[PDB]
């Protein structure tokens, strides 16, 4: 009841990731909760419906909804009167960050700007007047979403114009809102390129990409990934986006970019990642069993012909279907890094994060 | 001063040292043309610099020449960030430009001291066309008791390798000259490679004297170590991604700037990797590649 | 059984008061920790107030399970915040925090002994058995802690 | 009083280092040369920090002497001399340190610095003492903060291979086992085969567990994971001064991409470049090799022992230490956050 339940695990699980939560999109978590939303805040459990239903994908949107569900927590927040607000809104968050874990893990991005807004909130001066606090709290989210997401996007953009030529032809991955904002703001000021889309199953969100590229005119092919061999002698830059970088260097990204980096390399083609610096995290790792997700299952089911293989896959004890979400690229597959500062090398994500560090 | 006024300053300071640097040169240049600009704002200051860097790169296509300009560029605007008073703004930058001028004229005896370590007794060294920097280290080497070998190739087509030869035979160095072909021939007898730069790029890569790129190459092929000497004005914020994304003017030299006898051009430079890099050595101290980016984002921003 | 009583007489300390604490949990504005002199009572040793010189993890000077002598900074008996420095406690604070942290549970000792012994079941008995032995004693002198192990010292002989 | 036990006790820490060492661990080896160095700082009579650190270099230079292939003792020293800078430039009115006593292009253009350590300050020597226990009080707890981070770089059935006995990958080992089960391969590390009661250990606590010759490395690295092992010794380029066989074990490793960690807590970290010296191996007798009833055979055959090996930076793929996980290239800025360039030579 306080507590909200723990999500089930919908079916068995590969061996070499038993100790990753697997989750069945049809069982949601909103099942057992009171719908007046009386012990988790009405917008964080509308935020943890739509995460868990994948309506809220990319890790630009995921942070930019936790954002706004949590400037309108803050707004909807009265302080105890034996209370004060620096730890009774830190400890009152908490609650929320695990239900939004439980209907799916948290990306990178919005663990960053969790982090920031509790030192946020932790700084609030105990004098403070309470709406005063939630108007300069509601001001400082704002701020973060203005400075850390947009002028950086803009910047990221500007700083990628330059490698972006005439005659190019791109491979993009799947579907990154910074990449495509790169290719079609490269394309309005006069460069004149290609565009090949490589997808993948089952979220198949290369589409949305290939879509805007029609939209602005771009000319773009289409192809699924293990076609990538066959595409990437034309290819002459990579492009990928980036949900992390990672203290290391390591890139983790969506499943089959660091695949798509490795055929890349053997096809002497630079490979160029696009990042904002709020994405940058302090962990490491140099594998993609240790930490990812596991999507449904069910999202491996495909319609070929008229039978289905793999319906009804649960009746077979000994098959296990691995929808993996993530993948880490090591640094050495990766040649650049562009970021709101400019363009660094892979191994500069530890520096940039102490600068950014310094300052708080 | 003006443009042809600035052209002779630049070209008598190379003359008059001829191991001075042309980076160095150049930024000494600079800094007389602040002392003897007339402006009284930042922004017009700025400007004339900017077109005095431009004038000096066009006289010299080397990349050292213009990271030494948007270092001076770098240095001018942080002066300018902390004092708002134009006056006082020029009197700290002259001074702050001395110093600067002072204790970059030292660079090749603090690399030279931190590098002469690490050449083992009786050993080989594979050198690629002409370098004070090395010589310099060669020579520190010299004077501790060291004896070793120098293998150096000839780097066509101004043949600067004999150049170098020579420079080490001055100091009783066994020293023989092989053709840029042989390099890989060469590889397994050398027990290390110590080449210059001519600029040192973001990623920690360097950008040399063409031919060096396939040393690299060949090197990291026997895994043979693979060390640099550059200073610290060198450093460029330049991120090629392959021989082709270099800029144009720095691959053709000053006065240079089809199918049958074209020839292409032959390009001057050419661009090495940092994977294929294994330390450098700067007046910094010794840097791993991935260093010298951090001297850079921690220079802007 | 969990028969507990405070060491002194004031349920609260004092600003600028050297406490002996133990270290419980991490948390993002500091260490909570339980002061050992007055019953378990919750405090936080701040993240600002831990060094000196610049900290980057909490971690690299706090273990949770180790006792800690801090100078207590902000009191609020309303809303129950005390508030812990690390920085301000010098070495000799810290070396007479721990021989008065020392007699104190050694009278402690004693007293529960003693309560243990008359088979007393409550806390409010014991917080009698201190009321008539130890703080008489401690307000007699007054000198909290040193009074009550001065006299008992003075006993025996 | 002071000084017939100070000395005393220096020169019972010299002839320790000389001939043997006991079963002291390395952070054992930081504690004690940090009491040393304490016990320095308060006893001998020093005007200005300028003395302070002549003295503080002068004993470190006879106890680095002492036994080169010991870099604990070298590390703390030069902690402790980068402590007794620090301490002198707050109270000389720097402002902000810890960048500017680095050589660096921002500072190189916006100005320099001119050292002067004659000025007397009657605080800085318990500001000195209060750093130094604040070290103290981390290396209590590095090891524990180390194996903390043990969960996030392991995953379940996970083969792991590690060479020696390492108290820091034991002890992160042993952490990781609590909610997780995995399979460990341990390398005997001859002719001191500690390996074995790192095996024995790890077997007490249940982790299932295997020992295999030093011969069998390339072998069984076909079938292995990840590759966790410690280190005496962290070089200033993120190079190894490792137990003999690791550079082999890295090899095997580079060879199928097997991710290759290195657990070490942050006081091994020395700003010494592998450049040469001649004292980096450290040659035991060769009895260990070659038993010395082998008989006449031993007086014409040049038997060789040595202890440790040096790998170098790019077959090790992460550090992981009491302040997290880093690259082998951010290393550099662990050396120049932790010591001067100017004490890197005692």
């Amino acid at each position: 009841r306080q507590q909200v339940p723990t999500r089930k695990d919908y079916g068995s699980k590969v061996s070499l990731f038993s100790h990753l939560p697997q989750y069945s999109r049809q069982n949601s978590l909103t099942q057992f909760m009171s719908i007046p939303s009386s012990v988790i805040h009405p917008a964080m459990v509308r935020l943890g419906l739509q995460y868990s239903q994948g309506l809220v994908s990319g890790s630009n949107a995921r942070c930019i909804a936790l954002l706004r569900a949590l400037q309108q927590v803050i707004q909807d927040y009265t302080t105890p009167p034996n209370e004060e607000l620096s730890r009774d809104l830190v400890n009152k968050l908490k609650p929320y960050m695990s239900f939004l874990t439980q209907c799916r893990p948290l990306s990178a991005s919005m663990h960053n700007a969790i982090k920031f807004l509790n030192k946020e909130i932790t700084s609030v001066g105990s004098s403070k007047r309470e709406e005063e606090a939630k108007s300069e709290l509601r001001a400082a989210i704002d701020r973060y979403v203005q400075e850390k997401i947009v002028l950086a996007a803009q910047a990221i953009s500007r700083f990628a114009y330059q490698k972006i030529s005439n005659g190019d032809v791109i491979l993009v991955y799947g579907c990154s809102s910074l990449v495509s904002r790169i290719l079609q703001e490269a394309w309005t000021e006069g460069r004149r390129f290609r565009v090949v889309v490589v997808d993948s199953r089952p979220w198949l969100e290369g589409r949305h990409t290939l879509r805007s590229l029609v939209h602005a005119g771009v000319p773009a092919s289409y192809l699924l990934i293990p076609a990538a061999s066959y595409v990437l002698p034309e290819v002459s830059k990579v492009l990928l986006g980036a949900h992390a970088l990672l203290a290391n260097g390591s890139v983790m990204s969506r499943v089959g970019t660091a695949q798509l980096a490795l055929v890349a390399r053997a096809h002497n083609v630079p490979v160029l990642v696009c990042c904002e610096t709020y994405k940058f995290c302090e962990r490491v790792q140099t594998d993609a069993f240790v930490s990812n997700e596991l999507d449904d299952p069910d999202d491996l089911q495909c319609k070929r012909g008229e039978h289905v293989a793999l319906a009804n896959w649960q009746n077979h004890a000994s098959l296990r279907l691995l929808n993996l979400v993530y993948d880490v690229t090591p640094p050495e597959l990766v040649d650049l890094v562009i970021t709101e500062l400019g363009m660094i090398p892979c191994s500069s994500v530890p520096v940039v994060l102490r600068v950014k560090s310094s300052d708080q | 001063m003006d443009d042809k006024e600035l052209i002779e300053y630049f070209k008598s300071q190379m003359k008059e040292d001829p191991d001075m640097a042309s980076a160095v040169a150049a930024i000494r240049t600079l800094l007389e043309f602040l002392k003897r600009d007339k402006g009284e704002t930042i922004q017009g200051l700025r400007a004339n610099l900017t077109s005095a860097i431009e004038t000096l790169c066009g006289v010299d296509s080397s990349v050292a020449v213009s990271s030494g300009g948007e270092l001076f560029l770098r240095f001018i605007s942080l002066a300018s960030l902390e004092y708002s008073d134009y006056s006082k703004c020029k009197k700290i930058m002259i001074e702050r430009g001395e110093l600067f001028l002072r204790r970059i004229s030292l660079s090749r005896n603090k690399i030279a001291d931190l590098c002469h370590t690490f050449i083992k007794d009786g050993a080989t060294i594979l050198t690629h066309a002409y370098s004070r920097v090395v010589l310099r280290v060669l020579e520190a080497a010299v004077a501790a008791k060291k004896r070793f070998s120098v293998y150096v190739t000839e780097s066509q087509p101004d043949l600067s390798g004999k150049k170098m030869a020579k420079a080490l035979c001055h100091l009783n160095v066994p020293v023989t000259v092989v053709l840029d072909a042989a390099v890989g021939y060469i590889m397994e007898k050398a027990d290390l490679v110590i080449v210059g730069a001519e600029g040192v790029v973001e990623n920690g890569g360097i950008i040399n004297k063409i031919g060096t790129n396939q040393m690299a190459v060949c090197a990291k092929a026997q895994n043979k170590p693979f060390y640099v000497v550059a200073e610290s004005f060198k450093f460029v914020r330049l991120f090629p991604l392959n021989q082709q994304d270099v800029p144009d003017k720095f691959k053709y030299k000053a006065d240079t700037l089809t199918g049958q006898d074209l020839k292409e051009e032959h390009p001057w430079v050419d661009y090495t990797a940092p994977s294929l890099i294994t330390l450098l050595f700067t007046d910094l101290g010794v840097l791993t590649p991935s260093a010298v980016s951090d001297e850079l984002i921690k220079l802007y921003l | 059984p969990g028969l507990s009583c405070r060491f002194y007489q004031h349920k609260f300390p004092e600003v600028e008061d050297v406490v002996m604490v133990n270290v419980r949990s991490i948390a993002e504005m500091g260490a909570y920790v339980s002061l050992l002199e007055y019953n378990n009572i919750e405090g936080m040793i701040l993240l600002s107030e831990l060094s000196r010189r610049r900290i980057r993890s909490i971690n690299k000077l706090i273990r949770i399970g180790r006792n800690e002598c801090v100078v207590v900074i902000r009191v609020d008996k309303e809303k129950g915040y005390i508030d812990l420095s690390k920085r301000r406690v010098s070495p000799e604070e810290a070396i007479k925090c721990e021989d008065k942290f020392t007699k104190s549970k050694t009278v402690y000792s004693i007293l529960r002994h003693v309560a243990e012994v008359l088979e007393y079941t409550k806390d409010e008995q014991l917080e009698s058995l201190f009321q008539r032995t130890a703080w008489v004693f401690d307000d007699k002198y007054k000198r909290p802690g040193y009074g009550a192990y001065d006299a008992f010292k003075h006993a025996v002989s | 009083a002071k000084g017939s036990e100070l000395s005393e006790r220096i020169e019972s820490f010299v002839e320790t280092l000389k001939r043997g060492g006991g079963p002291r661990s390395s952070e054992e080896m930081a504690r004690e040369t940090l009491g040393l160095l304490r016990q320095i700082i308060t006893d001998h009579r020093w005007s200005n920090a300028g003395e302070l650190m002549e003295l503080i270099r002068r004993e470190g230079r006879r106890m680095t002497a002492a036994q080169p292939s010991e870099t604990t003792v070298g590390n703390m020293v030069r902690r402790v001399l980068k402590i007794i800078r620090e301490e002198y430039g707050r109270l000389h009115g720097r402002s902000d340190e810890s960048d500017q006593q680095e050589s660096l292009h921002k500072l190189l253009t916006s100005g320099g610095l001119n050292e002067d350590f004659s000025f007397h300050y009657a605080q800085l020597q318990s500001n000195i003492i209060e750093a130094i226990n604040e070290l103290l009080v981390e290396l209590e707890g590095t090891m524990e903060n180390i194996a903390a981070q043990a969960l996030e770089h392991i995953h379940s059935n996970e083969v792991i291979m590690t060479i020696g006995f390492s108290r820091t990958v034991e002890a992160f080992l042993k952490e990781a086992a609590r909610k997780r089960k995995f399979h460990v391969i341990v390398a005997e590390c001859a002719p001191f085969c500690q390996g074995h009661e790192m095996a024995v250990n790890l077997s007490k606590a249940g982790i299932e567990t295997t020992v295999m010759t030093d011969a069998a490395i390339f072998a069984v690295m076909s079938r292995v994971n990840k590759v966790i092992i410690g280190t005496k010794t962290i070089l200033a380029n993120g190079a190894l001064r490792a137990v003999t066989g690791t550079h082999t074990l890295a090899l095997a490793a580079k060879h199928h991409s097997t991710p290759l960690i290195v657990c070490a807590p942050m006081f091994k970290l020395s700003p010494q470049f592998p450049n040469e010296e001649d004292s980096f191996h450290k040659f035991v007798a060769p009895e260990e090799v070659l038993p010395f009833t082998e008989g006449d055979i031993l007086e014409k055959v040049s038997v060789h022992c040595p202890v440790f090996d040096y790998v170098p930076p790019e077959l090790i793929t992460l550090f992981i230490s009491n302040i997290g996980g880093n690259a082998p290239s951010y290393i550099y800025r662990l050396m120049s956050e932790l010591y001067h360039p100017d004490d890197h030579v005692l």
